């Protein structure tokens, strides 16, 4: 996963040489800043629920006529699916906060999802909606930097999904 | 109707003694968490309309028969009556948890209710129901952390919890 | 088409449907618990006493009837239910009320300091039934304490007892639902401001139906029913009178509670709770959550999203940045390239520093040659003519230039043939022009990047079997190409290449039948 010491490794490597000062500061940059990460991290999990379940209702009110029969939003398997979904870009935001890098997002969330989405008709609206709701609620959540590198991470899924 | 401190002098007076000292650590230990038990009470406080209507729309959800004529909460007399019950035993429940004991909620309010309801003809069961689903949406407000000092408060969201589960447990 | 019912069974259906709003849908059923709105105090008894009469009001001026009828209620209420005589009613009393001396409370007042009162409720009772009587008909409600019953009894016995009537008269509950001139009512049988738990069942316990009374004549005598439990704070009893039992015999409140099977479920075989533990997971709990977590589960196939290239080894050739050198750069980003360029070119192979190329250097640092240009030299260049092609086989090279240049493995004998044939009538440099000025090399690399390796991800034309044969001609991160193994630098791919496969695949088709 592209992390700070990830491509400080992989940099390094392709060019066949040692870590010298530039990636080592880099990698301090990356311990300090682990601390509120890993905190933001632990706030985003305390709330999964709770962020989890209003997203999906921020979904069906910013867009009403996906819940009405006959389209996406209709169904108990459609709407846990709608859960799930959410709870896996919360899932893998707070991956990203830990790791310190948009690796995970871009591994597991940002590579193949517009194939995805168009392939199974869903609307990146939806979970752009979502998105702007955990942010909202994030802002709340979280003080000082935390709140920095959440939105941050936040902000990345976002512009994947636009 | 007494408080954590006078059911503490109660036990101490029927051994008849002196509060000992791991009584007294307990008890200012209360007091200096009684901040966060004001926190609590104003969040029951402030948003029991809330939590009523709540509570309401999901006992009326999945209990459609009450709501339909024949049922218990059919016309708006009855349907009143059930929302005013809900806001009572919301109340009982918010004073037993200012006072640390649950002695306010159980010789005021639930004790001959069960009784009442049965005279009545009233699903004691769905009563309980609606006091499950009323704690729920009580512990989300109790745990909102807007407008109020962040800081640990998991003994009073059990403490709530039990005096909502034992409200449910009488009833029903 | 001709009928299919008659006529008179089509009238009756249409209208029953019509006397419903939306005839016969799900949302408009009647509820199969069929109680009426006056279902509960029908079924207790407690109708009239609870919402059917009036609160009985005497003002200052009134009228006969309005003063006949306060007093009949007055009287009906304050004696119990019991049958006063005419030589006991209290004219004096009803003469001070109708002249305005007196208010409704001070008549009620009067009533209660007077033989009548006392000779039914007092004098052969116990001080607990005098307290439970009291507190029913002059503050209409039953004692919620046994603190009350202390006070009375401590009331009366020390100051007498027309101050435990004023204490019931003069408390400022009576003054609060009754004020001066409404009769005092029955009052438990309604929520108010100030009501409790035990309230209901305990007025519901001593009140014992419209035409019943608390009489002294009973043969038992006048005994107290609340002084027991009142004591251990329990509700009172909530068995009604006998006349009620044919009340709305046919609702059903308790429609929610499950009747029991006849015998548990029990699992002999994974233990004996399996069942009850599935019912509790199925029905117990909505489906929405249900369905969510059984989604969230982990899978059987335990897979990162790097398994699969973690096997064939290829993480880092298919993870490693594609570097581009445009025209203007500066010493790291041309050194960097130079490593690239050379890992990948050469086959993984050591260079020693004698052998790399100082004057191609030079012209790729000026802008003279591209990439590409600077790819061109060195595929001509005695490093890798020596390293793969003078020790090698033609097939070895076409297979292996293939995979250096374009990053993938051939797809067919054709590419073979062809090669074989370019290089046979042309020669080397020739054959070498054809990979690097190729339409593929063009699309991918384009005179910029450095070759990578393209074939661990499907290419469209692709033959399903270049996968396999870019992994077979992989030796992953730490191997080479080079010409100094054992046996000598020999090829790979000539029996796959020409076969065009395994050859096992019809007997695989065989087997995905019967066996
Ligand atoms: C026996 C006499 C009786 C009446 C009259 C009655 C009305 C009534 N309508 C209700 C729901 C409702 N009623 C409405 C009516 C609105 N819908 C809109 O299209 C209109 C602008 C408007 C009507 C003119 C709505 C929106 C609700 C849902 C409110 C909610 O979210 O709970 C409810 C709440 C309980 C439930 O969820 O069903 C009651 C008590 N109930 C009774 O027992
Ligand atoms: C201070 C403590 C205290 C409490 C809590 C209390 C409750 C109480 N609820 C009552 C009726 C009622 N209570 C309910 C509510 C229930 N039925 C619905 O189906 C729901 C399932 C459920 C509420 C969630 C209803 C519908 C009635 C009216 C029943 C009837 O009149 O037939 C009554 C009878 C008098 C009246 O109608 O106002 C009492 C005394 N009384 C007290 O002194
Ligand atoms: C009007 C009545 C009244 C209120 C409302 C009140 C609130 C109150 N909350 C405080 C701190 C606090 N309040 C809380 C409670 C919160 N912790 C979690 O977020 C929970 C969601 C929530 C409670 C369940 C906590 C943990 C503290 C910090 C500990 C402390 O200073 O006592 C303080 C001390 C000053 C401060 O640190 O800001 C006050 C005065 N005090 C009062 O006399
Ligand atoms: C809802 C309307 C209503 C009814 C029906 C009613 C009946 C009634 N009859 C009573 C007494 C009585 N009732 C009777 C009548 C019976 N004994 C004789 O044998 C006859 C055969 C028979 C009458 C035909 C007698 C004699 C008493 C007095 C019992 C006694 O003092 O020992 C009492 C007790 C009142 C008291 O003594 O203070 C009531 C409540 N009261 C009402 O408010
Ligand atoms: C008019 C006739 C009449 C009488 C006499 C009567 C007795 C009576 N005694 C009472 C309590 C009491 N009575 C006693 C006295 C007993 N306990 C002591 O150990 C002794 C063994 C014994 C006395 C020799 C005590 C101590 C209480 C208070 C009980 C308590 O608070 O738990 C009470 C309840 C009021 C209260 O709690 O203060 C009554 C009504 N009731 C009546 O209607
Ligand atoms: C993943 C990074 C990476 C590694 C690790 C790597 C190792 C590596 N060592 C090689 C050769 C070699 N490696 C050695 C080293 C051995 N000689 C013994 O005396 C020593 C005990 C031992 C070394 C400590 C020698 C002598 C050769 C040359 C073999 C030959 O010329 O025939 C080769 C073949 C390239 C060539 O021969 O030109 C590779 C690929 N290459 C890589 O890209
Ligand atoms: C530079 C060293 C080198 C050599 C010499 C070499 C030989 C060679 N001969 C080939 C084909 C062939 N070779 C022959 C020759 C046979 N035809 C008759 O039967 C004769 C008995 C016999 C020759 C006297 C034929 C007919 C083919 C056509 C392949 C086919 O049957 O489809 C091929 C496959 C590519 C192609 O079809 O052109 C190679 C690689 N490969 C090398 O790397
Ligand atoms: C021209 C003919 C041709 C085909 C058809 C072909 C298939 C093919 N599928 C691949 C990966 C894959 N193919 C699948 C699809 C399978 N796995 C799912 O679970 C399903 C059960 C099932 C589809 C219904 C998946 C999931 C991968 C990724 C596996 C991985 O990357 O580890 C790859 C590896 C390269 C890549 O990931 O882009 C190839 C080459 N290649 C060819 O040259």
């Amino acid at each position: 996963s592209r992390t700070v010491i990830t491509e400080v490794i992989a940099t390094a490597d392709s060019q066949g040489r040692f870590l010298n000062s530039t990636e080592l500061q880099a990698a301090f940059g990356r311990f300090e800043r682990a601390v509120p990460a890993i905190e933001a991290a632990r706030a985003l999990t305390k709330n999964q629920d709770a962020l989890v379940k209003g997203a999906v209702q921020a979904v069906f009110k910013k867009f009403p006529y996906v819940t009405q029969p006959g389209e996406k939003g209709y169904g108990d398997s459609n709407q846990a699916k709608c859960a799930r979904d959410i709870g896996y870009y919360l899932r893998f935001i707070t991956y990203s906060l830990v790791a310190s890098g948009t690796g995970p997002l871009d591994d597991y969330v940002i590579a193949g999802l517009r194939e995805v989405n168009r392939a199974f008709n869903l609307n990146p609206l939806w979970y752009i909606e979502a998105l702007n709701y955990i942010k909202g609620e994030t802002g709340k959540l979280l003080s000082g930097q935390s709140k920095t590198e959440a939105l941050l991470y936040i902000d990345h899924a976002i512009n994947a999904l636009s | 109707m007494n408080d954590v401190f006078t059911r503490a002098i109660a036990q101490a007076d029927l051994k008849g003694s002196f509060l000992l000292e791991s009584d007294l650590d307990k008890l200012a230990s209360f007091a200096k968490e009684g901040v966060k038990r004001l926190d609590a009470v104003a969040a029951l406080t402030n948003n029991a309309p809330a939590i009523i209507s709540d509570a309401a729309h999901k006992l009326f959800a999945e209990q459609q028969e009450l709501i339909q004529p024949g049922g218990n909460a059919y016309p708006h007399r009855r349907m009143a009556a059930c929302l005013r019950d809900m806001e009572i035993i919301l109340r009982y429940v918010s004073y037993a948890l200012l006072a640390g004991d649950a002695s306010v909620l159980d010789d005021r309010c639930l004790n001959g209710l069960r009784e009442t309801y049965n005279a009545l003809g009233t699903p004691t069961q769905s009563v309980a129901r609606a006091v499950q689903l009323m704690k729920d949406a009580a512990m989300v407000h109790l745990k909102s952390t807007a407008n109020v000092t962040v800081g640990d408060c998991s003994s009073l969201y059990s403490e709530a919890a039990t005096y909502f589960d034992k409200a449910a447990a009488s009833i029903a | 088409m001709p009928a299919v019912v008659a006529d008179q069974y089509l009238a009756m259906a249409k209208e029953l449907a019509a006397s419903r709003f939306g005839g016969f849908t799900k949302e408009n059923i009647p509820s199969p618990m069929a109680q009426p709105e006056s279902y509960g105090r029908d079924r207790l008894g407690i109708a009239a006493v609870a919402t059917e009469n009036p609160k009985v009001t005497l003002r200052a001026p009134f009228t006969s009837e309005e003063f006949q009828g306060a007093l009949y209620a007055i009287y009906r209420h304050i004696f119990g239910n019991t049958y006063v005589m005419e030589s006991e009613r209290p004219t004096t009393a009803e003469s001070q009320l109708k002249d305005g001396r007196i208010t409704v409370r001070g008549f009620i007042r009067l009533l209660a300091k007077s033989e009548v009162y006392k000779s039914r409720f007092f004098q052969k009772t116990s001080q607990n039934r005098f307290i439970e009587l009291s507190h029913k008909l002059l503050l209409g409600r039953a004692p919620y304490d046994q603190a009350e019953i202390s006070y009375h009894l401590d009331l009366w016995n020390t100051q007498g007892y027309d101050a435990e009537i004023d204490s019931y008269v003069d408390s400022e509950e009576y003054l609060d639902f009754f004020g001066e001139d409404t009769v005092p009512f029955l009052r438990d049988f309604k929520y108010q401001t100030g009501q409790q738990g035990v309230g209901y069942s305990r007025l519901l316990n001593l009140y014992d139906g419209y035409a019943g009374s608390d009489t002294d004549r009973a043969q038992s005598g006048q005994k107290a029913r609340l002084n027991g439990t009142i004591a251990q704070a329990e509700p009172g009893s909530i068995e009604r009178p006998s006349a009620l039992q044919d009340t709305w015999k046919f609702a059903n409140p308790n429609y929610r509670n499950a009747k029991p099977p006849m015998v548990k479920a029990l699992a002999l075989e994974p233990v004996d709770l399996l069942f009850l533990n599935m019912a509790k997971d199925l029905t117990s709990v909505s489906r929405a959550e249900w369905l969510a977590k059984s989604y969230t589960q982990p899978s059987r196939y335990q897979q990162t999203e790097t398994f699969g290239q973690e096997r064939i080894g290829a993480v880092g050739a298919i993870e490693t940045p594609r570097i581009n050198l445009r025209a203007p750069f500066t010493s790291e980003e041309f050194q960097g390239a130079l490593y690239a360029i050379y890992r990948h070119i050469f086959g993984n192979t050591y260079v020693m520093e004698s052998e790399r190329p100082t004057t191609a250097e030079s012209q790729l640092k000026d802008g003279r040659i591209t990439v590409r240009g600077f790819i061109r030299l060195l595929a001509k260049s005695e490093v890798y003519k020596s390293r793969f092609f003078q020790k090698t086989s033609q097939n070895r090279f076409i297979e292996l230039s293939h995979k250096l240049l374009l990053g993938r493995a051939p797809y067919d004998q054709a590419e073979i043939s062809y090669h074989l044939d370019l290089w046979n009538t042309q020669g080397y440099d020739a054959e070498i022009d054809s990979y690097v000025d190729s339409e593929e090399y063009l699309d991918f690399f384009g005179e910029d990047t450095v070759p990578y390796f393209r074939g661990f991800k499907y290419q469209t034309g692709q033959s399903a079997e270049g996968f396999n044969r870019l992994v077979r001609l992989y030796d992953g991160w730490a191997g080479s190409d080079t010409d100094r193994n054992v046996g000598g630098q020999v090829a790979r791919l000539t029996a796959n290449l020409t076969r065009g496969g395994s050859g096992l695949e019809p007997f695989i088709v065989m087997a995905n039948s019967r066996r």
